[PDB]
C-alpha cells in the first residue's frame, strides 16, 4: 500500500523525509552505524520519520548517539526511545549488554541540578534571567571520582574536544566519561537560552522514559506546573514536554493534582484546557500546537483512567468542555483526531460519574457527532440497503463503545427509550450497509449497540423492526457477504438471537433461508483466516466450535429453528462429501482445502450437537439421516494418504463418539460398518498374491500406473492405496468409540461387532491384517539395499517398472507407511475389542478375534518367497500381537480368549512356530537347531518374543488369580489349571530344546532370562498344580546347574534369574540338595580364587612384562570373568537363605581365600596405579558385598539367638501399643499365633482380622498397619549354626586391603562395597584406628569426582564419627541421645504423637526409638541407659 | 579431576563432628597454621582466622561455589556447641580480630566483602553466652566505630554500613528490650 509506495519513493532522501519496512529501516540502521563511529541532518530527518513509523539494531548506535555536542539529535532520540517505551516495553525487556549503558546515560542526563531550592529550578531555566541571575556554579564543572573548572568561556571551542582533551590530560575513570561530556555540555549551553531550553527538555525526555521504565523529588511537579505557567509563549515545546513528564509521573498523584489545580473550576489545568478548547473551537482565538493540545489530552486520559484524576475531572466540570469539544469542533484530521480524544476522556469520566454527562445532554451530542461524521461518509458511500478514513473510523468506534457501555449502564434506564427515536438508527443503518467502506469491527460495534439495545428494551424491537434496522441487519449479515473475521462470526448467532426476539423478527428471519448462507461461511476459503487458530495456542477449530456454541444457544432459544439448522449442517455433510467424491478437486495440504474444511465443520457439529448434552439435536440430526453424510467423509476418494491420522479424521470420529455416547444409538456403528464392509469388499486383490515370483500387489498396482508423476494422490491411479487409507480412517473412529467407559457403549458397541455384519467385517479386517504384515514385511525387503534378498527377482521386476535406489525407496514409501500405520491401528482396535469383550454376541467377537490369532500365528507365505525370514518377521508380530490380545497390561490373561486359544488353536501353532523356526522346516532337528551354524538371521529375536509370550502364558500368580476370570457355571467349562498343565508341559520340552546350547549373536541374554522364567514359574507351578512327570522336573533340577553356569560364563546378567531358579529348585528340594549347590557353587570359586592367588605370585624372572601383562591379568583372566558371576551368585543365594550358606561359606574356608585373594591383588593395583593405567578387576566388589553380608548375618544370628535364649517359645505374647492409653495391649490368641508362627518364618509381614478391620504387622519396622486407614501403630513382643564371623587376622587384612583400594582409586562401585565394608567393621573403635592409622582420611580428601558416588559424602561422614567415637566420647553422646529422646516426646512414623506424654514417653516405646544407639553399641547403651533413666 | 571433597563438604562435615562431639570444638578453636604449610598462609593463623578471612567472605571467581554459606554453617555450629567457654571465647575473639583486621585493611572490595561477610557471621551467630561475650570484648563499640574505619565516599560503604548495623539493632534490642 501507501507505505510501500513511499518505500519505493525513498530508495534528496531527508527532502523526502522532511517532506514527511526492513530495507529502509536497514539503511538508517545503516547510517545510524555510521554517523555515531550533509550527515546530521540525514540523521535527524531519519529520526523524525522513525518516531511516527515505530508509532504506526539502531539501539546500540542510538546509545552512542546521545554523545552529541548538537543537542538536536540527543532531544530526537529521546523523543524516539519515548515513543517505544509510550507504546511497548521494548526498551524494558532488553538484556543489560545495553540496557545499562543506555539507562545510565539517561540517567546522566535527568539527574537533578539542585532545583528552586539551589536557584536552578526549571521556571529560571526558561525565562532568560539575563544570565546573571543564576548561580555563580552554573558555568562551572565540578567532577568527581577531581576536576573543577571555575569559568567555560576561555575554551568555549569544541566541547567534545575538550572531553577528549581531559581525556588525554586526565585518566578519566573507564566506561563513565559520559557523565563528564553531559556536564561540559550542559556548561557550555548553560550561557545561552537556546542551550538552556534544550538541555531542561533533553532532561523532561529522560525522566519520562525513565518512569515509563532518585530523579523525582519534592520540587519536580511544582517545577513542571511552573513551567506550564511561564506566558513567553516561545516554550510551548518544553511545556508539552513538561506535560509528557507529568504524564510519566501518573505511572505523587494528590501532589500533581494540588498543584494543577484540578479539584476547581478555577485553577491552571482546567483553565489551560478550557482555553485550549476555546481555541480549538472558535476560528478567530488562535489554536493552540498541536504537540501542546495532544499533550494536555493525553494528561487528562491519563489522569482520568485513575480515580483521583477522574474525581478530579468531575470537580473541574471538564465534561462541559469536552462536550464542547465534541459538538463544535470541524472536520478536519487534527480536529477529529482531538474528538476522538475527548471522547476517550467522557468515557473514562463516566465510567465514575453519570450526572455532569447527562445534564449536558451528552448523549444528544454523541450521536449528533455520530449523525454529522456518518453524514460525512455519506458523500463518499451514499449507498444504504433499502474507504472511510481511519481517524473518523476510530472517532466512531470509540463513539459506538460509549453508547454501547451507556446502554449497559443505569441512569439510563430511565431514558434511553429515546435513544432510537433519534437519529442514531439512520447512521447505523449506514455502517451496517457500507461493511467494506467502514471497517468489520465498526460493522461489529453497530450490529452490537442493536444487540445489547434489544436486549437492555426488547420492546423496542418493534421500533427498530418498523424503521428497518434488523432488516438491514439481516441482509448485511446473510444476503450480503459477511466479513470474513472471528469477531463477525461469533456475534452472527447472538444477533439472531435479538432480530429474532419478536416472533416476528423470528419469522422474517427464518423466512430468508438463513443457515444456507450462515453455514456456507464452513466451506469458503474466504473465511478461513478466521477459522485458523489463533496465537497456535488456542484450539484447532476453536472459531467453529464458538460459532456452533452460539448457534446452540441460538436455537436453544428458539426451538423452531432447530430443524432448519440440521438441515443446512446435513446439507454442508453432503457438499463436502461431493467435493470429496469427484475426481476434479484435489486436496490441498483443482486444489481445495477440504481438511480443513472437514475440521472447521466438525467442531461446528459437534458443538451444536454435544453443547447442552440434552439429546434433541442429536436425534433430530440422525432421524434427518445426517449420519451417512457424516460417515462417508472418512471414505472419500481425494483426501489424501495422511488423512486418517490427522486431526480432521480424529475430528470425525470425536462427532460420531459424542452421537453414540449422547443418543446411545447404534447407527453410527451399524453405518460405519455398512461403509467399512464395503471398502474391504473392495481390496480383495490385497489378499490374492502374484502366483508367480513377485513382490508386492501394492508395488505392482504403483509400477504398473503407467508414469504418472504421483499415482498415490489420484483414487483411480492407485485403488487400492486410496481404500486402505479409507478403511484407516473408519478403523480409527472404531478405536475412538471403543475408548468408552460407559457400560451400556460398551455393550451396545459389542452387540454391533458379534452381528452378521460385525463379524463379516472382523473376519475381512483379520485377513487384511495378515495382507498388510505380508506387504509391509515384503516392501521393507525391497527398500533394503540388495541385502534382505537372496539374489533374486522377487519385487524387482516392479521396481523395474517403478524406477537410482532412492527414486525407488521414495515411490514406495507411501506404501510402507500407508500399510504399516493400518496395521498399526487394526491392532489397536483387535486389542480394544478384547477389552470390550471381557471386562454372548462378545463370545463371537473373541472366537473370530482368536481365528485371527490362530491364522497369523499358522500363516505361511506363498511357495514362492526368497527367504524364511519373511516369515520370522510375520511371527515375531503376530506373537507380540497375540501378547496384548491374550493378556491385560499388569500381565493377567483374559480366560475368555485363552479359552478359545486353546480350543481353536494357536496354542499348538504357537509351539510349531517354536519347532518351525528352530528346524528350519524340519531340516534340521529342533535339538540341533539352536546351535547350527547357519541358523536364519531372526530367529534370536523371533524366539525372544515367543519366549516373553510363554512366560506371560506359564505364570501360576497371573493365570489363576487373573481379575479377569469367567464366573462360575451348557458351554464347556475353562479351567486355568489344565491350561497351565498343557501350556507348561508343551513349554518345557522347547526349553530343554534351548537350555543348554550356546546363546545367539543378539537377543541371547533376553532369550536366556525369560527362559529361566519359564522354568521357575513351571517349577514353582508344579507344587501347586499337582495339588489340583514330576521326575522330569527333578531330574533337570539336577542337571541345570552345569547349563546355569554355562549361562554365567556367557551372559553374566542372568545370574538374578539363575539365583531365582536355584531357589525354586531348591524349595522344591531338600537341603541335601541345597548342600549340593552351594558346595558346587563354593568349589568353582574356591578354584577360580586360587588360580588368582597363582596368577599375581611376584614377578621376580620377567619372563612376563610384569606391569602391563600382570596388572590387566589380574582383570582379565577367565578366573577372573567367572569369580564376578560366581561370587555374585553366592552372593545372592546367601542373601535368601541366612543361615545354610554361611555355615557353608564358614567350614569351607572359602572366606579365607577371599581374604588372601584381596590382599594379593594389591600389589597388582598399585602397580597400575603407577602405570597410571588403573583397570579394576571386576571380581573385587562381589568379594568385599559377599564378606559384607557374611558379617551382617553373623551379627545378626548371635543377636536372634541370644533373643531366643530368653523367649518362651509357645504362645509368646504380641502386643500393640495403643498411644492413647499408653498400654501394650495384647493381641487375641489367633492373632498372637498367626504372627509369632510369621515371624519366626522370618516372613516381612503377617496378615490377620481383627473386628472384621485389616491389621498387617511389618517386622521390618514391627509396626501394625491398619488396612482401611492406612494407620500405623507400635506392636513388640514380650520378651522375659554359631557363625563365628570374621577373625581379627582377617578384619586386618581387609581393612589393609580397603586402605589400599582408596589408595588407588579402585572404581566409584567398588570404593562403595569397600567403604560399606569398613563401615560395618569400624563400628569396633580397634579397626576404626587402624582404618585411620593407615591414612585413608588423607586419600578420602584426595579423591576425585572420577571416584565418586552417590552416598560418598553420607559414608565417609558415618566413617568419620567411628573413627571420632572412642568408648568415652560415645558414651557421652549416647548419655546425649537418651537423655533428648527421654525428655522429648518424639514423634515417629507409627503415629505417635508429637511431644505426647503417655505414648511418646513409655520405656518400652522409647527403647523402640533408641534401637539405633543400642546397635551403635549395646553394653554403651545400657550403661548410660541404667544411668541416665 | 575436580575433589570429591571440597572445602564445602569438609566444612559440613567439621560443623557436623562439632555438633555431636564436645572435643572437636576446642580442637578447632586452639589448632593452629604455620608459616608455607599451604599456598594461602601467609604466618600463623587460626583455623577459624582463616575461615572468617579467606572462606567466609564471597568472591566473584568460584573455588567450590558455597564455601561461605559453609563457613556460616561451622561458625554456627562452633557457637552453638556450648563447650564451655573454649570454643565460644576463641570464635568471638577471633570474630573481634577479624573485624578489626578487615577495618584496618585498605580501601577495596576485600576489605568490604570481609566486613559484610563477619557481619553476616555475628548475626547468624546472634540469633545468649556469646552475646554475654561480645559484650565484654566490646564488639558492638567495634561495629560502631565501623564508619571511622571507612573512606564514606566509598561504593560500597553503604552495603557494609547496613551490614553493621543489622547486629547492632538486634543486640541493643536484645540488651536495652
Amino acid at each position: 500500500a501507501d507505505c510501500r509506495a513511499l518505500i519505493d519513493k525513498l530508495k534528496d532522501e531527508q527532502l523526502l523525509l522532511e517532506l514527511q519496512w526492513v530495507d529502509l529501516l536497514d539503511r538508517f540502521d545503516g547510517i545510524l552505524a555510521d554517523a555515531g563511529q550533509q550527515l546530521k541532518m540525514l540523521l535527524l530527518a531519519v529520526l523524525n520519520f522513525t518516531a511516527l513509523l515505530i508509532e504506526y539494531s539502531s539501539i546500540e548506535h542510538l546509545t552512542t548517539l546521545l554523545a552529541s555536542s548538537d543537542m538536536q539529535v540527543v532531544l530526537a532520540v529521546l523523543n524516539l526511545l519515548y515513543v517505544f517505551s509510550k507504546r511497548s516495553n521494548y526498551i524494558t525487556r532488553l538484556g543489560s549488554d545495553k540496557r545499562t549503558p543506555l539507562l545510565t546515560r539517561l540517567q546522566h542526563l535527568a539527574e537533578s541540578w539542585g532545583g528552586k531550592e539551589n536557584g536552578f529550578g526549571l521556571a529560571e531555566c526558561c525565562r532568560d534571567l539575563h544570565m546573571m541571575k543564576y548561580p555563580p556554579s552554573a558555568t562551572t564543572l565540578h567532577f568527581e571520582f577531581y576536576i573543577h573548572i571555575e569559568q567555560l568561556d576561555k575554551i568555549s571551542e569544541s566541547p567534545s574536544e575538550i572531553m577528549e582533551s581531559l581525556t588525554k590530560m586526565y585518566s578519566i575513570p573507564k566506561d563513565k566519561q559520559m557523565l563528564l561530556f553531559t556536564h561540559i555540555r550542559l556548561a557550555h549551553g548553560f550561557s545561552n537560552h537556546r542551550k538552556r531550553l534544550q538541555a531542561v527538555q533533553a532532561r523532561l525526555h529522560a525522566i519520562s522514559i525513565l518512569v515509563y521504565s532518585s530523579i523525582l523529588y519534592n520540587g519536580l511537579i511544582e517545577e513542571l506546573v511552573d513551567v506550564l505557567q511561564i506566558t513567553d509563549k516561545q516554550l510551548m515545546e518544553i511545556k508539552a514536554a513538561s506535560l509528557r513528564t507529568l504524564t510519566s509521573i501518573v505511572h505523587k498523584l494528590s501532589s500533581i493534582i494540588d498543584c494543577t489545580g484540578t479539584a476547581s473550576y478555577h485553577g491552571f489545568l482546567p483553565v489551560l484546557v478550557r482555553n485550549c478548547i476555546q481555541a480549538m473551537i472558535d476560528p478567530s482565538m488562535d489554536p493552540y500546537p498541536h504537540q501542546f493540545a495532544t499533550a494536555l489530552f493525553s494528561f487528562l486520559y491519563h489522569l482520568a483512567s485513575y480515580d483521583a484524576g477522574g474525581e478530579a475531572l468531575v470537580s473541574c466540570g471538564m465534561m462541559e468542555a469536552l462536550l464542547k469539544v465534541i459538538k463544535f469542533l470541524g472536520d478536519e484530521q487534527d480536529q477529529i483526531t482531538f474528538v476522538t480524544r475527548a471522547v476517550r476522556v467522557v468515557d473514562l469520566i463516566t465510567n465514575l460519574d453519570m450526572a455532569a454527562f447527562q445534564s449536558h445532554s451528552g448523549l444528544s451530542i454523541f450521536i449528533y457527532r455520530l449523525e454529522h461524521e456518518v453524514d460525512l461518509c455519506r458523500k463518499e458511500c451514499p449507498f444504504v440497503i433499502k474507504q472511510c478514513i481511519p481517524q473518523r473510523a476510530a472517532l466512531l468506534k470509540s463513539m459506538l463503545n460509549f453508547l454501547k457501555k451507556a446502554i449497559q449502564d443505569p441512569a439510563f434506564s430511565d431514558g434511553i427509550r429515546h435513544v432510537m427515536d433519534g437519529s442514531l438508527p439512520t447512521s447505523l443503518k449506514h455502517i451496517i450497509s457500507n461493511a467494506e467502506y467502514y471497517g468489520p469491527s465498526l460493522f461489529l460495534l453497530a450490529t452490537e449497540v442493536v444487540t445489547v439495545f434489544v436486549f437492555q428494551e426488547p420492546s423496542l424491537l418493534s421500533s427498530l423492526q418498523d424503521n428497518g434496522l434488523t432488516d438491514v441487519m439481516l441482509h448485511a449479515l446473510l444476503i450480503k457477504d459477511v466479513p470474513a473475521t472471528r469477531e463477525v462470526l461469533g456475534s452472527l448467532p447472538n444477533v439472531f438471537s435479538a432480530l429474532c426476539l419478536n416472533a416476528r423478527g423470528l419469522q422474517s428471519f427464518v423466512q430468508c433461508q438463513p443457515f444456507e448462507r450462515l453455514f456456507k461461511v464452513l466451506l469458503s476459503p474466504d473465511y478461513l483466516p478466521a477459522m485458523r487458530r489463533r496465537r497456535s495456542s488456542d484450539p484447532l477449530g476453536d472459531t467453529a466450535s464458538n460459532l456452533g456454541s452460539a448457534v446452540d444457544e441460538l436455537m436453544r432459544h428458539q426451538p423452531t429453528l432447530k430443524t432448519d439448522a440440521t438441515t443446512a449442517i446435513i446439507k454442508l455433510l453432503e457438499e463436502i462429501c461431493n467435493l470429496g467424491r469427484d475426481p476434479k478437486y484435489i486436496c490441498q495440504k483443482i486444489p481445495i482445502p477440504l481438511m480443513d474444511y472437514i475440521l472447521n465443520v466438525m467442531k461446528f457439529v459437534e458443538s451444536i450437537l454435544s453443547n447442552n448434552t440434552t439429546d434433541d439435536h442429536c436425534q433430530e440430526f440422525v432421524n434427518q439421516k445426517g449420519l451417512l453424510p457424516l460417515v462417508t467423509i472418512l471414505g472419500l476418494p481425494n483426501l489424501p494418504i495422511d488423512f486418517p491420522t490427522s486431526a480432521a479424521c480424529q475430528a470425525v470420529a470425536g462427532v460420531c463418539k459424542s452421537i453414540l455416547t449422547l443418543s446411545h444409538e447404534p447407527k453410527v456403528l451399524q453405518e460405519g460398518l455398512l461403509q467399512l464392509d464395503s471398502i474391504l469388499s473392495s481390496l480383495e486383490p490385497l489378499h490374492r498374491p502374484i502366483e508367480s515370483p513377485g513382490g508386492s500387489v501394492l508395488l505392482r498396482e504403483l509400477a504398473c500406473a503407467g508414469n504418472v508423476a504421483d499415482a498415490t494422490l489420484s483414487a483411480q491411479a492407485t485403488p487400492l492405496l486410496h481404500a486402505l487409507t479409507a478403511a484407516h480412517a473408519y478403523i480409527m473412529m472404531f478405536v475412538h468409540t471403543c475408548r468408552v467407559g460407559q457400560s451400556e457403549i460398551r455393550s451396545i458397541s459389542v452387540n454391533q461387532w458379534g452381528s452378521q455384519l460385525g463379524l463379516s467385517v472382523l473376519s475381512k479386517l483379520s485377513q487384511l491384517y495378515c495382507s498388510l504384515v505380508w506387504e509391509s514385511t515384503v516392501l521393507l525387503s525391497l527398500c533394503t539395499p540388495n541385502s534382505l534378498p537372496s539374489g533374486c527377482e522377487f519385487g524387482q521386476a516392479d521396481m523395474q517398472k517403478l524406477v537410482a535406489m532412492a527414486a525407488r525407496i521414495k515411490q514406495i514409501k507411501p506404501l510402507l507407511s500407508a500399510s504399516s500405520r493400518l496395521g498399526r491401528a487394526l491392532a489397536e482396535l483387535f486389542g480394544l475389542l478384547v477389552k470390550l469383550c471381557v471386562g454372548p454376541a462378545a463370545r463371537s467377537t473373541a472366537s473370530a478375534l482368536t481365528k485371527l490369532l490362530t491364522k497369523g500365528l499358522s500363516w505361511q507365505p506363498p511357495p514362492y518367497t526368497p527367504t524364511p525370514r519373511f516369515r520370522l518377521t510375520f511371527f515375531i508380530c503376530s506373537v507380540g500381537f497375540t501378547s496384548p490380545m491374550l493378556f491385560d497390561e499388569r500381565k493377567y490373561p483374559y480366560h475368555l480368549m485363552l479359552q478359545k486359544f486353546l480350543c481353536s488353536g494357536g496354542h499348538n501353532a504357537l509351539f510349531e512356530t517354536f519347532n518351525w523356526a528352530l528346524s528350519m522346516g524340519g531340516k534340521v532337528p529342533v535339538s540341533e537347531g539352536l546351535e547350527h551354524s547357519d541358523l536364519p538371521d531372526g530367529t534370536g529375536e523371533f524366539l525372544d518374543a515367543w519366549l516373553m509370550l510363554v512366560e506371560k502364558m506359564v505364570n501360576p500368580t497371573t493365570v489363576l488369580e487373573s481379575p479377569h476370570s469367567l464366573p462360575a457355571k451348557n458351554f464347556p467349562q475353562f479351567s486355568a489349571l489344565r491350561f497351565l498343565v498343557v501350556t507348561q508341559k508343551a513349554a518345557f520340552t522347547c526349553i530343554k530344546n534351548l537350555w543348554n546350547r550356546k546363546p545367539l549373536k543378539v537377543y541371547g541374554g533376553r532369550m536366556a532370562e525369560s527362559m529361566l522364567a519359564i522354568l521357575c514359574h513351571i517349577l514353582r507351578g508344579e507344587p501347586v498344580i499337582r495339588e489340583r512327570e514330576q521326575d522330569e522336573l527333578h531330574t533337570f533340577t539336577d542337571t541345570m546347574l552345569p547349563g546355569c553356569f554355562h549361562l554365567l560364563d556367557e551372559l553374566p546378567d542372568t545370574v538374578y534369574r539363575v539365583c531365582d531358579l536355584i531357589m525354586t529348585a531348591i524349595k522344591r528340594n531338600g537341603a541335601d540338595y541345597r548342600d549340593m549347590i552351594l558346595k558346587q557353587v563354593v568349589n568353582q570359586v574356591w578354584e577360580a580364587a586360587d588360580v588368582l592367588i597363582k596368577a599375581a605370585l611376584p614377578l621376580t624372572t620377567s619372563d612376563t612384562k610384569t606391569v602391563s601383562e600382570w596388572i590387566s591379568q589380574m582383570a582379565t583372566l577367565p578366573q577372573a570373568s567367572n569369580l564376578a558371576t560366581r561370587i555374585l551368585l553366592l552372593t545372592l543365594l546367601f542373601e535368601e537363605l541366612k543361615l545354610p550358606c554361611a555355615w557353608v561359606v564358614e567350614s569351607s574356608g572359602i572366606l579365607n581365600v577371599l581374604i588372601k585373594l584381596l590382599e594379593v591383588v594389591q600389589p597388582c593395583l598399585q602397580a597400575a596405579k603407577e602405570q597410571k593405567e588403573v583397570q579394576t578387576p571386576k571380581w573385587i566388589t562381589p568379594v568385599l558385598l559377599l564378606i559384607d553380608f557374611y558379617e551382617k548375618t553373623a551379627i545378626s544370628s548371635k543377636r536372634r539367638a541370644q533373643m531366643t535364649k530368653y523367649l518362651q517359645s509357645n504362645s509368646n505374647n504380641w502386643r500393640w501399643f495403643d498411644d492413647r492409653s499408653g498400654r501394650w495391649c495384647s493381641y487375641s490368641a489367633s492373632n498372637n499365633s498367626t504372627i509369632d508362627s510369621a515371624w519366626k518364618s522370618g516372613e516381612t509381614s503377617v496378615r490377620f482380622t481383627a473386628g472384621r478391620r485389616r491389621y498387617t504387622v511389618q517386622f521390618t519396622t514391627m509396626v501394625q498397619v491398619n488396612e482401611e486407614t492406612g494407620n500405623r501403630r507400635p506392636v513388640m513382643l514380650t520378651l522375659l549354626i554359631l557363625i563365628q564371623g570374621l577373625t581379627e587376622d582377617m578384619v586386618t587384612v581387609l581393612i589393609r586391603a580397603c586402605v589400599s583400594m582408596l589408595g588407588v582409586p579402585v572404581d566409584p562401585d567398588t570404593l562403595h562395597a569397600t567403604l560399606r565394608l569398613c563401615l560395618r567393621l569400624t563400628r569396633d573403635h580397634k579397626y576404626a584406628m587402624m582404618f585411620a592409622e593407615l591414612k585413608s582420611t588423607r586419600m578420602i580428601l584426595n579423591l576425585t569426582q572420577s571416584s565418586g558416588f552417590n552416598g560418598f559424602t553420607p559414608l565417609v561422614t558415618l566413617l568419620l564419627r567411628h573413627i571420632i567415637e572412642d568408648p568415652c566420647t560415645l558414651r557421652h553422646t549416647m548419655e546425649k541421645v537418651v537423655r533428648s529422646a527421654a525428655t522429648s516426646g518424639a514423634g515417629s512414623t507409627t503415629s505417635g504423637v508429637v511431644s505426647g506424654s503417655l505414648g511418646s514417653r513409655e520405656i518400652n516405646y522409647i527403647l523402640r526409638v533408641l534401637g539405633p544407639a543400642a546397635c551403635r553399641n549395646p553394653d554403651i547403651f545400657t550403661e548410660v541407659a541404667n544411668c541416665c533413666i | 579431576s575436580k575433589p570429591l571433597m571440597p572445602t564445602s563438604t569438609i566444612l559440613r562435615l567439621l560443623a557436623e563432628l562439632v555438633r555431636s562431639y564436645v572435643g572437636i570444638a576446642t580442637l578447632i578453636a586452639n589448632y593452629s597454621y604455620t608459616v608455607g604449610q599451604s599456598e594461602l598462609i601467609k604466618e600463623d593463623c587460626s583455623v577459624l582466622a582463616f575461615v572468617l578471612d579467606h572462606l567466609l567472605p564471597h568472591t566473584q571467581n568460584a573455588e567450590d561455589k558455597d564455601t561461605p554459606a559453609l563457613a556460616r554453617l561451622f561458625l554456627a555450629s562452633l557457637a552453638a556447641a556450648g563447650s564451655g567457654t573454649d570454643a565460644q571465647v576463641a570464635l568471638v575473639n577471633e570474630v573481634k580480630a577479624a573485624l578489626g583486621r578487615a577495618l584496618a585493611m585498605a580501601e577495596s572490595t576485600e576489605k568490604h566483602a570481609r566486613l559484610q561477610a563477619v557481619m553476616c557471621i555475628i548475626s547468624t551467630i546472634m540469633e545468649n553466652n556469646i552475646i554475654r561475650l561480645f559484650l565484654k570484648k566490646g564488639l558492638v563499640n567495634d561495629l560502631a566505630r565501623v564508619p571511622h574505619s571507612l573512606d564514606l565516599s566509598s561504593p560500597n560503604m553503604a552495603n557494609t554500613v547496613n551490614a553493621a548495623l543489622k547486629p547492632l539493632e538486634t543486640l541493643s534490642r536484645i540488651v536495652n528490650q
